[PDB]
């Protein structure tokens, strides 16, 4: 009886690997057929339309104390900006970046300045003596709140000063009416520096002298807003990857506007109608205004893929090929 | 037990030969079936008629 | 064959559909030694099955402010930094059903015996809660192991939790395999109330050892009703960690349907040794013997899922036979100390008894069953209640073996009795006795019929007597079996046939008997 | 307003709270588990403040299925048990939720399990003796009103029967109440206890709190305080004397060490928590007599490695005042309640607390039983005839003494049908004084078994 | 495109790579050392991914001379070593380079050191006995042809001489192919093996891979896998039966324990890596034999501090079918080969396989020696004349069994001067059956010591 | 490659250099001796351990 | 001051052992249960004293 079951199971294993190889050949031939079908632009348009219509039918790193302190610092920056002007914001961003460099270099000063206290008055006085003659008074008025508040780590004070300088530069960009161009260029440079891993890794020079990275940016890489932002960021990079830093710059820009960036992948650039339909559909899905950073690629031929936040909605010939290929018996 | 073991080994050899012949014969047809299966799966993978 | 080969693929094609549903994504930041740290997955839940793009699985056993620590269940090599990790909506869950009977499965319910795919009947989470105080019932009916030294002195009732604690190569696997083999006489009768099912969870065994156990069960027909959950040492720490919960789920499905189940954990020491690896790799704080703090909660939440259910829940039961490997007989180590306190009883195997010729080597007097006589049929209670007393008196008198002639007659008799009871409890492996037979075996001893047989012949005398009575006087075994009591008339006929046989029996010295 | 889970590492859970809403430690917080197969209202106990509005907590239930960012609501109070006369007759978990009837007791007054022991000025300055009425207990190992008794039980040595007996004793003689703290209880034997006390109909006088082994060490630790808080209500408010059973205290220490390791604290000696003695005292210093009413306790106590120097049993024995030990070697003789008169002991058996006559009688009984426990070797190896006329004149008294320590007791009333006897203390002393002097040698051993005193001894002997 | 070293600490190295060029786990990286006599190309194995595109690697060769910022190039594949009939008769290092003739293997087929073990479907339990001709082995711990044999033993108790003797006995007559992995083994005995195999001409069928203890942890780890992959080639791709010797397998885990703390693994118990069981299983499961193609493994296992409770031996025990078990106690009594007959064990020693004639004698010998070890404590203090006549006769038989289990091994010529002996299995069973039944109690105790069989026993007894 | 384990209890009781012949060993053995010593001392360690 | 006696709002006292650059690790005397985040702690001005 063991032999009888053994021969039956040998037969069953034979038919099973038969079915497996036949399914593999079938899915490979279907892959070739659909890869030939994907060549036509009308077919890609149909695929993206089907996926878009289907969809139509369908600060974080910081801990609590630093989070509250950064929120309050931005609330005061709101009051400062309500009276600011472009020419003044230009200097505000540079002076905030200068004090960020100071705190990043004179670490002994920074550790005292970031001390968590409610009676922070001495720290303010320490700043008042040290900076009152070096930088304009508005920067001091904002750094007063930056220092008085509480921070979870000595790093978050520098982070908040850098963030405030970045917001001031972005506010200059917004008042000048370049809100869209600066975002476009930030994403352009994001994808560039993500595709150029040699110069971008060389930009993460926080072990090397920063002015070299600054001059390298000036030589290699334009609206003066994006250039100022990149130069400030590489000057204050503190070991973060340059590409992931510039992409965070763009994320912050679009989130400051109020929207969120949804990265899109497709075989080719769609017409304006598809872009507007996709933006409206994504806004419906996630309940916010949105901007699409189309990272077109041929490898993901067919369909349409989107990733926003930590979530994905993916449709492509390749992803559905993976789904079909992994389901074989 | 030894006699039954010999019978089992004979069954195993018969299985080997029968399944080799059946595998060849059935793969002969599977080669044809594969074209239609792949044609239909090309439609299912695309999510539209092809 | 061709028709079904093509039809299966045709139906697969027909049933394929779009995966358009949105899902959350993470990315691996660290990977090493079986652990992967995944950033993102904000909505992840503890113990959630993550899937990595090479077709790999993780458990999401640790969640930090910004990272998820996932133990990897297999093929860890294929993981890399930057890999897109998707989350399933599901906590650790395994298929269950009668199809698992006769199969070897990994801790995810996937077949590893190389036979066809298992027909899943249902799916159960590995970590559902145990039956509470109000759902359970008293452990009143036996789980016959077919080992004389257990069923007579440390009995196991179905619903009990009995620890096979001992050294290496001392007969633990042997004892539990005999327990599994003995259930066939119950299985062959299609009454689910008698019919026991078995699950042999192999943790950290080498493949050929699991195969040896499978062959020993096939040789005994136990694969009609026995499942093996195999975490061979080749497989990741996570598989060794989840094998017992997979077995417990497979058994719990049968238990809640009203079947009776026997779970053998072989060995829980390596379950703990695997959870320790997982925990130390996840940087959890260590404690005694480098185990994590919850190493008790690891085993308790397992063994306490063994229970006997009330009539309101079908009356089912799951009987745990956990095995543990002690080091230098230190039953005082951490994990042994834990399981000794979690389990209802302990069948201590010891290497000295094993070498002295006392096999299955249970160190009676130290071994105990807190359930006690409730796990025995009335006949076995009556016949074996005196056995523990006689063996304790022998455990005292054995020092006087040198002076058996000076010893007082009343205790000289007890010494001669004890030696023969010890020989009576010896038993070769893979030869479990039905209760009907070991009732008579113990009756030969406690009622003093062996007293004239030379000690060295006892094992054969019994083996001959039961062969005579089994073949010629079956009504005795039939009575004990069908009425669970050794009635006075059957006792008298049993004594008559014992003397009938004992006149023909011949011993080593050629002497006569009585 | 409410908090958020931010880290989960097994039973340990970290909860972020706003600046001004952080809970004080040992508070109970509730969280959601919504995945259907594991849905729960997870209970968390705040153990530490990690700083930055973030609190490190230990879970009372399996954290499987918890999600980061899930809402956590502070109850504003510690784990609180229902207290009252209504908890008698019911079985509870460590969190004060009934198993027999979910949702029961939620209407009762709730007392936080974390409360300080009686003030120094409220304690009793001298050790009163507990007249339970059991001969062997009253004579050889007098219990203490407000003290603790180790109970070295075992399999099939009558532990549950002695438990039922002391429950009946306190409930009927003292008009009191009993609370059974099952720490690390095997679910099987917990159900066995539930059904056995229901059959004996003593459940109506007992409140059971089971921290089952199924549960993380948080509840296996806090259940002793849960039961002790029910007892503290019965003592402080209802004015009853109480008998708090703990089974097993070593598992309370073990769960404390497991929680210590989970929270990240460096282990002490053998591997217990550094706070070992501090929390063992928090539990034990609270079982005491106040304002004329007391909580007595019988604590089943494991002893790892049989080492009475290990920090856990050593710390346990620093508190408890008596030691009752049950032996199979005595149970197998039919001597119920099977208290081993020689292994057992009490710190009150000194002529300062007990009277001088009591001490002398108990010491003579111990001397006779020691002689017999030494002679049993000769009895077994050489027979009784090997003993001299004086050694036999002693053994004849020893047999009858050890028999007379047996008693027809209210727990046996379930099976023998005969009522359980309560023997006054003076009568026990005046019985064993005469019995040791040999005034009853002429009676057969069968006359002394399971008899409730001296007048009952006569009633049995003259009829036999 | 290429990477750069960032940090160096002992044999472990940290290497940064561009975002998309990070190498997979267990890939081989090459980095140059450019100082003087140390100048060499350095192989590193990727052990971990540390994030930020960093990867942590173990240097197969000493890091002395290595410089921060130096370029590192990934091979795109794991460590690969030559496989084929041509590697027989040659000596290799873990990296697969020939020690004897540099550059020899660079044209062979190269197999990755790392590969999954065979499926559970490919495995069957082996039951064929292997006759070695050593009394103790063939009787009490018989070996399995196609199984995983082991020679446990503390430091100095003779593992290396025993493994070389097993090579002399098996690999000499064995018709198939043989492989010898020197894992953390002494170089001197490796050379003695090389020249002995060369003299016996067995070398033509023996492939040697040496990672001797002078080599850093990386190569001490991967040398076992490099020899095992040649064994696995001879198994899978050719079918020719194989022998795989390994001295000493313990070092494989030990090397890991040296790197674990550098790799950022928290240490476990007495101080091994937490992965201990996982690594040891991933290695041992590959040494198995699939159906129809055998590998007869013979791996000597070091036992730290002679403590068989050490996690490493305790985990190794699981992966073996026959465990010869040396001990310093037996070695101190001159009972070389020093096998502890009571500790040693074998799965094949069942009457169903070895036959009742063999099993009976083996179990009787074990019973006698166990009683002897039980009685030694008495004998040392009380004396021999204080025993029963039966215990005393058993003692005089056990003392002779102990010394007859000793054997003049051929590899132990330098230990004894006299030539070595091979004792057939039938004669072993006959001799020990006679011994256990007292047919040699009249011979002097010294006649059994280091004698090969009954004829030599008689000749030596008549020489005394 | 060998051990000369000097036991203090042998040193005290007059056995000096105090080599514990039983645990001490030289695994090169006879190859580290001249032929004469291999003759006269070929098994001295085993004789003294026994 | 080091080993200064600090008072916490619940009337509780503690000993200032570890004076860090910006923090003061103290051992609490009495009911540490009453101590929690954000509580104002103030100086007694007295070194650990009775
Ligand atoms: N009851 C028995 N009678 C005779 N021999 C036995 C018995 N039980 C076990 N043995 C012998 O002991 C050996 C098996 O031991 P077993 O496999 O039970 O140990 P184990 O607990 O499984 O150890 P490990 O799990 O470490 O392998 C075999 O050689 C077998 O013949
Ligand atoms: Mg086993």
């Amino acid at each position: 009886a063991q032999g009888a079951q053994q021969i039956q199971l040998m037969r069953q294993q034979l038919i099973r690997q038969l079915r497996t190889g036949l399914g593999a050949e079938a899915v490979n031939k279907a892959a070739e057929i659909v890869r030939a079908h994907v060549a036509d632009p009308q077919a890609q348009s149909a695929t993206v339309d089907r996926f878009l219509s289907e969809l139509e039918q369908m600060t974080s790193r910081l801990r609590a104390a630093s989070r509250q302190s950064l929120a309050a610092l931005v609330e005061k920056f709101d009051s400062v900006a309500g009276g600011l002007d472009a020419d003044g914001l230009t200097n505000l961003a540079d002076e905030l970046a200068s004090v960020a460099k100071l705190l990043l270099s004179e670490t002994a000063l920074n550790k005292h300045l970031a001390e968590p206290t409610d009676d922070s008055a001495p720290k303010v006085r320490l700043l008042e003596r040290l900076l009152s003659d070096k930088v304009s008074a508005t920067t001091l008025d904002l750094l007063r709140t930056a220092v008085s508040n509480r921070w979870s780590t000595e790093s978050n004070l520098i982070d908040a000063v850098e963030h405030t300088a970045r917001l001031a530069l972005l506010k200059r960009a917004e008042i000048a009416g370049e809100v869209d161009e600066v975002e476009e260029q930030l994403f352009r440079f994001g994808r560039v520096l993500d595709a150029e891993p040699r110069l971008s890794a060389l930009l993460s020079d926080y072990t090397t002298p920063a002015e070299g990275r600054v001059a390298l940016l000036d030589k290699a890489l334009v609206n003066q807003t994006a250039a100022a932002l990149l130069s400030q960021t590489v000057g204050l990079l503190r070991g973060e990857r340059a590409d992931e830093a510039v992409i965070d710059l763009a994320e912050l820009a679009v989130s400051r506007r109020g929207e969120v960036v949804a990265h899109v992948s497709a075989a080719a650039e769609l017409s304006d109608a598809q872009r507007t339909r996709l933006t409206e559909v994504l806004s419906r899905i996630y309940g916010r205004p949105v901007s699409v950073q189309l990272h077109v690629d041929p490898e993901l031929l067919g369909g349409l893929s989107i990733t926003v936040g930590d979530e994905v909605i993916d449709g492509s010939i390749a992803s559905r090929l993976a789904a079909a290929q992994t389901g074989l018996p | 037990r030894a006699q039954a073991s010999g019978e089992v080994a004979q069954t195993l050899t018969q299985a080997d030969q029968q399944l080799s012949a059946q595998g060849d014969q059935v793969r002969s047809g599977l080669e044809s079936s594969v074209d239609g299966l792949s044609a239909k799966l090309a439609s299912r993978i695309l999510g539209v008629d092809v | 064959s061709a028709a079904d080969i093509e039809g299966a693929i045709e139906d697969y094609v027909s049933s394929f559909s779009a995966d358009t549903e949105r899902e959350e994504i993470g990315t691996v930041i660290d990977a090493g030694d079986g652990i992967a740290h995944v950033e993102g997955l904000p909505s992840v839940m503890t113990q959630e099955l993550l899937e990595f793009p090479g077709g790999v699985l993780g458990v999401a056993l640790n969640l930090d402010e910004h990272s998820v620590g996932a133990v990897i269940l297999g093929e860890f090599e294929k993981i890399e930094e930057g890999q897109q990790v998707k989350r399933t909506g599901e906590v650790l869950s395994v298929p269950v059903g009668d199809a698992f009977l006769g199969r070897v499965v990994n801790p995810l319910g996937q077949p590893i015996d190389g036979q066809g795919d298992i027909a899943a009947e249902t799916r159960r989470a590995l970590e559902l809660q145990a039956p509470s105080v109000v759902q359970r019932q008293s452990v009143s009916e036996p789980l016959q192991t077919g080992i004389k030294a257990i069923d007579a002195m440390t009995p196991i009732g179905r619903g009990q939790r009995q620890l096979i604690i001992g050294d290496r190569k001392t007969g633990k696997t042997a004892v539990c395999v005999d327990t599994i083999l003995n259930q066939r006489e119950a299985w062959l009768t299609g009454d689910p109330k008698q019919q026991v099912r078995c699950v042999y969870v192999a943790i950290g065994q080498k493949g050929t050892t699991i195969a040896s156990v499978k062959r020993a069960l096939e040789e005994g027909g136990a694969m009609e009703y026995t499942t093996i959950v195999a975490a061979p040492a080749s497989d990741a720490a996570g598989f060794k960690w989840l094998a017992p919960y997979t077995g417990s789920a497979i058994g719990q499905h049968w238990m809640y349907n009203g079947k009776h189940v026997l779970i053998v954990f072989d060995d829980l020491s390596k379950q703990a040794d695997a959870y320790r690896a997982i925990s130390l790799l996840l940087r959890r704080p260590p404690g005694r013997e480098a185990f994590p703090g919850d190493v008790f909660y690891l085993h308790s939440r397992l063994l306490e899922r063994c229970a006997k259910l009330s009539d309101e829940l079908g009356g089912g039961s799951m009987t745990g036979l956990p095995i543990i490997e002690t080091k230098a007989n230190d039953i005082s180590a951490f994990i042994p100390t834990n399981v000794i306190s979690i389990t209802d009883g302990q069948c201590f195997l010891e290497s000295d008894l094993f070498n002295q010729g006392v096999r299955p080597a249970i160190n009676v007097g130290v071994s105990v069953s807190r359930v006690g006589g409730a796990a025995q049929i009335k006949a076995m209670k009556e016949v074996a209640g005196s056995l523990r007393l006689d063996l304790s008196q022998y455990r005292e008198l054995e020092a006087f073996a040198a002076f058996a002639s000076d010893l007082d007659a009343a205790s000289k008799a007890q010494l001669d009795r004890g030696a023969r009871l010890v020989e009576l409890l010896k038993q070769p492996q893979y030869s479990p006795l039905a209760v009907e037979e070991q009732v008579v075996a113990i009756f030969l001893g406690t009622q003093g019929h062996l007293d004239s047989v030379p000690v060295e012949d006892v094992q054969r005398f019994e083996s001959e007597l039961l062969e005579h009575v089994k073949a010629s006087h079956s009504d005795i075994f039939d009575g004990i079996r069908e009425t669970k009591k050794l009635s006075e008339e059957a006792e008298e006929k049993l004594v008559s046939v014992i003397n009938e046989f004992k006149k023909g029996f011949q011993a080593s010295d050629g002497s006569s008997v009585v | 307003t409410a908090g958020r889970v931010v880290r989960i590492t097994g039973p340990v859970v970290d909860v972020e709270f706003p600046r001004g809403s952080v809970p004080e430690l040992f508070n109970a917080l509730h969280a959601e588990i919504t995945f259907g197969a594991l849905a729960k209202t997870l209970t968390l106990e705040v153990a530490q403040h990690l700083g930055d509005s973030l609190v490190r907590c230990i879970s009372m239930q399996p954290t499987d299925g918890l999600v980061r960012g899930v809402e956590v609501t502070d109850t504003g109070a510690s784990i609180s048990v229902p207290v009252g006369d209504g908890v008698k007759g019911h079985v509870f978990n460590a969190l004060g939720d009934c198993l027999d009837d979910p949702g029961y007791g939620k209407d009762f007054e709730h007392w936080s399990i974390h409360r300080k022991p009686p003030a120094f000025s409220d304690l009793e300055p001298r050790t009163e003796m507990l007249e339970t009425g059991l001969k062997v207990v009253d004579l050889l190992t007098p219990y203490v009103r407000g003290g603790k008794i180790a109970l070295f039980g075992g399999a099939g040595v009558g532990k549950t029967v002695l438990i039922q007996e002391m429950i009946n004793r306190i409930a009927r003689n003292f008009g009191g109440t009993s609370v059974f703290a099952g720490v690390g209880e095997r679910t099987r034997e917990g159900n066995d206890l539930w059904v056995e006390l229901a059959d004996a109909n003593v459940l109506k006088d007992t409140a059971l709190v089971f921290g089952q082994m199924d549960e993380p060490p948080g509840t296996r630790m806090r259940v002793a305080l849960s039961a002790l808080t029910m007892a503290e209500f019965f003592r402080d408010e209802q004015g009853q004397d109480v008998l708090l059973f703990i089974d097993n205290i070593f598992r309370f220490t073990q769960a404390g060490s497991e929680v210590s390791t989970l929270l990240g604290r460096m282990p002490s000696a053998v591997g217990y928590q550094p706070t070992l003695a501090d929390e063992m005292g928090e539990l034990q210093e609270r079982i005491t007599s106040t304002r004329g009413r007391s909580i007595t306790s019988m604590q089943a106590v494991y002893v790892p490695a049989d080492d009475y120097t290990d920090p856990a049993p050593a710390t346990t024995f620093a508190h408890l005042d008596a030691t009752t030990e049950l032996s199979r070697a005595v149970f197998s003789k039919g001597i119920f309640p099977a208290v081993d008169p020689l292994a057992s002991s009490s710190t009150i058996l000194d002529p300062a607390i007990v009277g001088d006559e009591h001490y002398r009688v108990a010491q003579e009984v111990i001397r006779i039983l020691q002689r017999y426990k030494d002679l049993q070797d000769i009895i077994a190896i050489l027979g009784i005839d090997e003993l001299s006329e004086e050694d036999k004149q002693l053994v004849n008294r020893a047999r009858r003494i050890e028999r007379f320590l047996s008693q027809n007791m209210m727990a046996a009333e379930q099976f023998t049908g005969q009522p359980g006897s309560t023997v006054p203390l003076k009568e026990t002393i005046e019985a064993f004084d005469k019995l040791t002097k040999g005034e009853f040698d002429h009676l057969p051993e069968q006359a002394f078994f399971l008899i409730g005193g001296l007048d009952d001894l006569a009633k049995k002997a003259e009829s036999l």
